[PDB]
RNA sequence: CCGUGAGGGAAAGGUGAAAAGAACCCCGGGAGGGGAGUGAAAUAGAGCCUGAAACCGUGGGCUUACAAGCAGUCACGGCCCCGCAAGGGGUUGUGGCGUGCCUAUUGAAGCAUGAGCCGGCGACUCACGGUCGUGGGCGAGCUUAAGCCGUUGAGGCGGAGG
RNA sequence: AGCUGGGGCUAGGAGUGAAAAGCUAACCGAGCCCGGAGAUAGCUGGUUCUCCCCGAAAUGACUUUAGGGUCAGCCUCAGGC
RNA sequence: GGGAUGACCCCAGGCGGUAGGGGAGCGUUCCCGAUGCCGAUGAAGGCCGACCCGCGAGGGCGGCUGGAGGUAAGGGAAGUGCGAAUGCCGGCAUGAGUAACGAUAAAGAGGGUGAGAAUCCCUCUCGCCGUAAGCCCAAGGGUUCCUACGCAAUGGUCGUCA
């Protein structure tokens, strides 16, 4: 029922935070948390126990999900926009009204 | 009948009833042969 | 010595059973006063 | 450079273990040793596990050079209790409290 | 959970922005801890925000084994501490003085009630009438009620009646 | 006029009782639960920050009144003389 | 009286106090002030202070902690101040390492297992039940049965056993 703005498609950018200013893909997106993970952005050490692969191994890298409030959709040429939404025929859309642009895939 | 403390006791009193309570270490002495240590006249753990 | 529960299955579901309240007036209106309460058991468990 | 362990929640009483605590404070380590072996309490084996600990903590983490190490400071605080039933005469039930204390040795090198 | 049953009827919320919830190594049977690592912060480590008090404990300063007491207060002195000193803080040897709090009673330190200690909960209100006082509006007058209209939490109308 | 298992019936001013006001689910001269209910209590207890001023009574009359009240007396505040 | 119509100097007096009457203030929650102001260069809360203001209730300031809130001047409204009620809920003391550890049928040794054994397993000896303390059935109980891996708790000690 939670309606984002941005998809996995998307290329967005981070807006906020240690990772503000970066542009990247959402690799995730996570309706029920309000979350998208954006790789290779928001990246965290974590520590991991000896069985098989990693069977050595003690530490990995992952990408944390991020307040899907934090980025923002790249729109073709820009960096802006919101959303903003043409009808047509029959019906659906999202356009940049910066403007006026994809998404789509 | 059925006798009852009258006033609780003092933080003061009861630590003093327990200057006696210390305990005392145990009394030991080298061994024969090891060097470890024993109690007097008895069978020395290591090597007896 | 011998005390107040002496547990007999029978003499349970016959005396504060389900069909039991459900005979009298005065015993309808105990399982109405259990079920508006939200009881999860309206009547004795027996076996 | 000093180096310490602390053994939380075990179960015995504060009142009880303190006691063999006690005896071992300011003793060289190899005293301390012989002590607890040697002492008769419940809690001399508590005690003689953090010892280590914290012997094996000196040399092994903080570099300490075992020869020398000695009790410096050490005490037990009293952790939290656990409470049962005792069941009485004419229906009556206390609660007795089984307890909790938390033991900590702390080691320091000697001068020597 | 208690009760045969009708019925009674609780406690108990909070890591972090994010699990990044501590791989690995050391003592250990384990629990627990010490390094490592994460993190702005780890006495935020999951018995996890803040973390009071009673209560228990370790270290330090002053002190006490020929004094006797509602435990304080006045004074001088010794020791320790902060400093510019004539200064101030701590502690307390000797000397003066000194019958706990509340309640209830003609009278209580009272050998009369209540209270182990700490934290939190805990008792002169509201409505409509009445009566005085007071701050204002209008004054031979003053004043509307139900309701009607309107309203970003906008007010006005309404004179039955009193 | 025995003891006992199992199955039944009788109950609250009611039952039952070789009779004690015994027993009726560990307190029966009138069961327990929920409700009228925050019954009533001329009685006992308790009543929570600070400073300033003043400052009583424990008597009289009536009282199914006597450790409760009503009026008077004595306190206090405002205005007046 | 000072004539400043005063917030103020001078002079003169009064100021023990329970039931009570009266008056001025402090503080707590909330609203208008507020689309503001304080705030991560650190809110509320906490811990200290020998400092400043107030007669006092209180208010400041400073340091430490804490980490996301607070809310002036002026005014408004209350679930507004606790030491006692054999009060209520919680928490922690004292008695105290005290009484007990629940049938006086009774134990000893060797060996095994295990980090750890008076308490588990085996052997041996000893003791106690035997119209029972043995065995069957009915109630009632409800997986307690069997076996493997366990010992935080439960077991009035211990436990490797249950
Ligand atoms: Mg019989
Ligand atoms: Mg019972
Ligand atoms: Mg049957
Ligand atoms: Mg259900
Ligand atoms: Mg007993
Ligand atoms: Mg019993
Ligand atoms: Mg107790
Ligand atoms: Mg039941
Ligand atoms: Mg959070
Ligand atoms: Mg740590
Ligand atoms: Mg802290
Ligand atoms: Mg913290
Ligand atoms: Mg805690
Ligand atoms: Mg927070
Ligand atoms: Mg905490
Ligand atoms: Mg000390
Ligand atoms: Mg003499
Ligand atoms: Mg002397
Ligand atoms: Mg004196
Ligand atoms: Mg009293
Ligand atoms: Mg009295
Ligand atoms: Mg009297
Ligand atoms: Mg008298
Ligand atoms: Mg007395
Ligand atoms: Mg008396
Ligand atoms: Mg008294
Ligand atoms: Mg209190
Ligand atoms: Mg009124
Ligand atoms: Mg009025
Ligand atoms: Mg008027
Ligand atoms: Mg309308
Ligand atoms: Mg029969
Ligand atoms: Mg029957
Ligand atoms: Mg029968
Ligand atoms: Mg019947
Ligand atoms: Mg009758
Ligand atoms: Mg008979
Ligand atoms: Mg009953
Ligand atoms: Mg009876
Ligand atoms: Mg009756
Ligand atoms: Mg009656
Ligand atoms: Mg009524
Ligand atoms: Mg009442
Ligand atoms: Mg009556
Ligand atoms: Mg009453
Ligand atoms: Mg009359
Ligand atoms: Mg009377
Ligand atoms: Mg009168
Ligand atoms: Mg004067
Ligand atoms: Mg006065
Ligand atoms: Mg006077
Ligand atoms: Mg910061
Ligand atoms: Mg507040
Ligand atoms: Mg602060
Ligand atoms: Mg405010
Ligand atoms: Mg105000
Ligand atoms: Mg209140
Ligand atoms: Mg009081
Ligand atoms: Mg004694
Ligand atoms: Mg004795
Ligand atoms: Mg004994
Ligand atoms: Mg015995
Ligand atoms: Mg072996
Ligand atoms: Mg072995
Ligand atoms: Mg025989
Ligand atoms: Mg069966
Ligand atoms: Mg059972
Ligand atoms: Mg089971
Ligand atoms: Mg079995
Ligand atoms: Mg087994
Ligand atoms: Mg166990
Ligand atoms: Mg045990
Ligand atoms: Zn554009």
């Amino acid at each position: 029922r939670v309606k984002m703005h941005v998809k996995k498609g998307d290329t967005v950018l981070v807006a906020s935070g240690k990772y503000k200013g970066r542009v990247g893909k959402v690799k995730e997106v996570l309706p029920k948390k309000y979350a998208v993970i954006v790789e290779g952005v928001n990246i965290v050490k974590k520590a991991v126990r000896v069985s098989p692969k990693y069977p050595q191994g003690g530490f990995i890298e992952k990408e944390a999900p991020l307040h899907a409030s934090k980025v923002r959709p790249i729109c073709p040429a820009c960096g802006k926009p919101t959303r903003v939404r043409k009808k047509f025929l029959e019906n659906g859309k999202k356009i940049r009204v910066c403007a006026k642009c994809g998404g789509a895939l | 009948k059925h006798p009852v403390p009258k006033k609780k006791t003092s933080k003061a009193r009861r630590d003093a009833r327990r200057s006696h309570h210390a305990l005392t270490p145990p009394t030991l002495v080298p061994c024969p042969e090891c060097k470890a240590m024993k109690p007097p006249h008895t069978v020395c753990p290591e090597c007896g | 010595m011998k005390r107040t529960w002496q547990p007999n299955r029978r003499k349970r579901a016959k005396t504060h059973g389900f069909r039991a309240r459900m005979r009298t007036p005065g015993g309808r209106k105990v399982l109405k006063r259990r079920r508006q309460k939200g009881r999860w058991r309206l009547t004795p468990a027996v076996r | 450079m000093e180096a310490k362990a602390i053994a939380r929640y075990v179960r015995i009483s504060p009142r009880k273990v303190r006691l063999v605590v006690d005896l071992i404070r300011g003793k060289s380590l190899e005293e301390a040793r012989n002590i607890l072996r040697y002492t008769n309490k419940r809690g001399a084996y508590f005690v003689a596990k953090v010892l280590e600990s914290a012997a094996a903590n000196a040399v092994n983490n903080h570099d300490m050079l075992e020869d020398r190490l000695y009790v410096k400071a050490a005490y037990v605080d009293e952790g939290p209790a656990l409470k049962r039933v005792l069941p009485r005469a004419r229906g009556r039930a206390d609660i007795i409290k089984k307890r909790t204390s938390h033991i900590t040795v702390i080691l320091g090198e000697k001068h020597g």
